[PDB]
């Protein structure tokens, strides 16, 4: 009929896909942490902080096949593409059938009293059957395991002073019935099951939250482009829009600016340090103008 | 000997690096509350301007702390668990050229005409090392020391004092540092050779941004029925 | 004002913003967190309209 | 005199009471 409808909607498409990283050539050390002469017990696991490098993770399928590889907060297939504020590698040896507790929510042995994970837990647990490397003929000492505490460890909370048990109704030193050596030592052998053979495990805590960034994944920069509509991606940081140049005074502590409503409105240049605004590329609504079609065919 | 708490509304940071201008952001976070009791410790507190003996105060959530003599009397912060050499302890200290952050298993010395002495000797098992440029050097100097989730957060100002050792006027401490120590903290010492320490809360604060990237004013949204009203309506003006 | 507003929240998501969603998130997660937030979107386009 | 040709009084009641619009442009017109 003779009048104006409302027909889809227009928008403007980018032409080209603009990213920048850091200039940073430093590889993350996930071999020296990964392919570690030995692992810290698990009462005692050893946190070791990656920074000012590429998150490139491929270095990972190289140094194992693995046992598990299990991630909570993000994909194992996307973590090359991602950037991450602050990562840290939670490394232990730990008696495989107590893998399954390695994971948030779980209680148990491990869980209740060695290594604990938050609820809120983003992050890949990793894991590997080392049994050629760590059993032993004769025993070894790379288990322990903190049987008894007065009570249950918070996520990440690490607490290795050791006293003795207070499994009893009195205060002793070493009584068996009251009294037990505060952390437990265990032999294993290669002839021992595969429950009982040790596994190597790596927990990468990745607090993938906010502006600040010191490791990213291996992507390769491109040139900028102002002042076109253009997709892009800034540290992590994902859009289409048209980059300018901003007239905001940031502050160098500030990296990111926002709008009246907690859209991004500007960033930070990783390696210029110049500030851009980001305005959307423009959209809007289309109405066709029709005279009715048993009129005419043309409309506007 | 501690002076009177007085009445201090200071201690607002900005609470991220996010860039905001004539945005009234309403934002939960540890903060030190409007009118709240600053203890104010009478050179050197209780020892006196030539004692040993200066006194180790809780480190309750966060600490906010300020200096105002330009005698250059202070010079770090020791915090930890026990401030023993056997617990992990962290030391910052100010020689007017560098700053000094290390963290290691340092021992108690009695740590202070006002030489150096030869404290933590025994600086074992040493954990982190930080250097960069002085973070102190008739200034306020004012810091806040935050510790959460590993991180130890270091914000501060320092603005000049010409009429009042404590002006009215509101100025908000931008972060100096961030470090990732991972250190337990549960109480802490001040280093000397008119200091006021108070705690940070959790907190509600309606910030004021200007034109740029700068906060003007606060409201304390728990001070006052007032304030709460200020924060409802998202507005300094009711 | 609202209903930009709205926007922001995450509605039970791990995050309010759906581009960090697909880059972070396979498929089969990425379904769950966008349900999450296109229920929110929705209600909210719905109590606007009302 | 005035440009928009509109009256003493009805230009008193237009400045009182206060075409792209950036603040809310998500997709809401
Ligand atoms: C915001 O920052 C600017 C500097 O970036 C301040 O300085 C004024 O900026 C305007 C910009 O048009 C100039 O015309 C003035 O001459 C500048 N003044 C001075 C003294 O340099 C500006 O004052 C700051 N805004 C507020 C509200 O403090
Ligand atoms: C990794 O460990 C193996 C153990 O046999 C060793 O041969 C290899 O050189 C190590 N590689 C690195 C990069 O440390
Ligand atoms: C623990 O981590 C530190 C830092 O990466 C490393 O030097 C040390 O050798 C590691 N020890 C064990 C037992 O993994
Ligand atoms: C990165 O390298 C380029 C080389 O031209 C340099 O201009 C730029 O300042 C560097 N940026 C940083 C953040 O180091
Ligand atoms: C209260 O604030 C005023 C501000 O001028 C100050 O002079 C006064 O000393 C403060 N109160 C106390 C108890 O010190
Ligand atoms: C603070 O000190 C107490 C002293 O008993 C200690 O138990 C507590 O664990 C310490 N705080 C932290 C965060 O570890």
């Amino acid at each position: 009929e003779k009048g104006i409808y409302q027909t889809s909607n227009f928008r403007v498409q980018p032409t080209e896909s603009i990213v920048r990283f850091p200039n940073v050539t430093n590889l993350c050390p996930f071999h020296e942490v990964f392919n570690a002469t030995r692992f810290a017990s698990v009462y005692a696991w050893n946190r070791t902080r990656i920074s000012n490098c590429v998150a490139d993770y491929s270095v990972l399928y190289n140094f194992a096949p693995f046992f598990a590889f299990k991630c909570y907060g993000v994909s194992p297939t996307k973590l090359n593409d991602l950037c991450f504020t602050n990562v840290y590698a939670d490394s232990f040896v730990i008696k495989g059938n107590e893998v399954s507790q390695i994971a948030p929510g779980q209680t148990g042995n491990i869980a209740d009293y060695n290594y604990k994970l938050p609820d809120d837990f983003t992050g890949c647990v990793i894991a590997w059957n080392s049994n050629k490397l760590d059993s032993k003929h004769s025993g070894n000492y790379d288990y322990w395991y903190r049987s008894f505490r007065k009570s249950k460890l918070k996520p990440f909370e690490r607490d290795i002073s050791t006293e003795i048990y207070q499994a009893g109704n009195k205060p002793c030193k070493g009584k068996g019935p009251n009294c037990y050596f505060p952390l437990q030592s265990y032999g294993f052998r290669p002839t021992y099951g595969v429950g009982h053979q040790p596994y190597r495990v790596v927990v990468l805590s990745f607090e993938l939250l906010h502006a600040p960034a010191t490791v990213c994944g291996p992507k390769k920069s491109t040139n900028l482009v102002k002042n076109k509509c253009v997709n892009f991606n800034f540290n992590g940081l994902t859009g289409t829009g048209v980059l300018t140049k901003s007239n905001k005074k940031f502050l160098p502590f500030q990296q990111f600016g926002r709008d009246i409503v907690d859209t991004t409105d500007a960033v930070r240049d990783p390696q210029t340090l110049e500030i851009l605004d980001i305005t959307p590329c423009s959209f809007g609504g289309v109405s066709v103008i029709t005279p009715g079609t048993n009129t005419s065919n043309q409309v506007a | 000997t501690t002076q009177s708490y007085t009445n201090f509304t200071r201690g607002v940071y900005y609470p991220d690096k996010v860039f905001r201008s004539s945005v009234l952001h309403l934002t939960q976070d540890l903060f030190l509350p409007f009118f709240s009791n600053v203890t104010w410790f009478a050179i050197s507190g209780t020892n006196g301007t030539k004692r040993f003996d200066n006194p180790v105060l809780p480190f309750n959530d966060g600490v906010y702390f300020a200096s105002t003599e330009k005698s250059n009397i202070i010079r770090g912060w020791i915090f930890g668990t026990t401030l023993d050499s056997k617990t992990q302890s962290l030391l910052i200290v100010n020689n007017a050229t560098n700053v000094f952050i290390k963290v290691c298993e340092f021992q108690f010395c009695n740590d202070p005409m006002e030489s150096e002495s030869g404290v933590y000797s025994s600086a074992n098992n040493c954990t982190f090392e930080y250097v960069s440029q002085p973070f102190l050097m008739k200034n306020l100097r004012e810091f806040v020391f935050k510790n959460i989730d590993g991180y130890f957060k270091i914000y501060s100002k320092h603005t000049p004092i010409i009429g009042r050792d404590f002006p009215q006027g509101f100025s908000a401490l931008e972060p100096l540092v961030d470090l990732p120590i991972g250190i337990n903290i549960t109480r802490f010492q001040t280093l000397l050779a008119d200091y006021y320490v108070g705690y940070l809360q959790p907190r509600t604060f309606l910030l004021k941004y200007n034109e740029n990237g700068t906060i003007t004013d606060a409201v304390d949204c728990a001070l006052d029925p007032l304030s709460e009203t200020k924060c409802t309506l998202k507005s300094f003006t009711v | 004002n609202t209903l930009v507003k709205q926007l922001s929240s995450k509605f039970g998501a791990i995050s309010s913003v759906l581009n960090d969603i697909l880059s972070r998130l396979d498929p089969p997660e990425a379904e769950v967190q966008i349900d999450r937030l296109i229920t929110g979107r929705l209600q909210s386009l719905q109590t606007y309209v009302t | 005199s005035k440009p928009s040709k509109r009256s003493p009084i009805e230009d008193l009641l237009f400045n009182k009471v206060t075409l792209i619009c950036a603040q809310k442009f998500n997709g809401l017109t």
